C-alpha cells in the first residue's frame, strides 16, 4: 500500500541509465515498456 | 549446494523462474529444473 518500494525501483532504473550515459553508447536513454526488462530484469509478481 | 551433492533434478516454485535464470550458465549445466506452482504437479514429477 505504501510508495516506498516503487521509490526503490525508479531509483534503480535511473542510476542504471546514468551508467548508460557516462560511458555507454546512448547519449539519451529512452525507457520504453518493451525496453524495461533489460534495465530492471524479469517480472516479480504475476499471479495476484 | 544442490550441485555439490550430485543432485540431478530439482523443483522450485514457479515464481522464482526469474531469479534462477540470473545465474551464470556454467552453474546451471547438468541440472534439469521443473518449475511448478500448484502442488499436484509435484506429485506427478516424483513418484510415477
Amino acid at each position: 500500500s505504501g510508495v516506498r518500494n516503487l521509490q526503490k525501483q525508479v531509483e534503480k532504473v535511473l542510476r542504471k541509465s546514468a551508467y548508460k550515459i557516462v560511458s555507454g553508447e546512448a547519449e539519451s536513454v529512452e525507457v520504453t515498456p518493451e525496453n524495461l526488462q533489460d534495465f530492471v530484469g524479469k517480472p516479480v509478481f504475476t499471479v495476484e | 549446494a544442490a550441485k555439490r551433492a550430485g543432485v540431478t533434478c530439482i523443483v522450485l516454485p514457479a515464481e522464482n523462474k526469474k531469479d534462477f535464470y540470473d545465474l551464470a550458465a556454467f552453474i546451471t549445466e547438468g541440472l534439469e529444473v521443473h518449475f511448478v506452482e500448484h502442488y499436484r504437479e509435484i506429485f506427478d514429477i516424483a513418484f510415477p
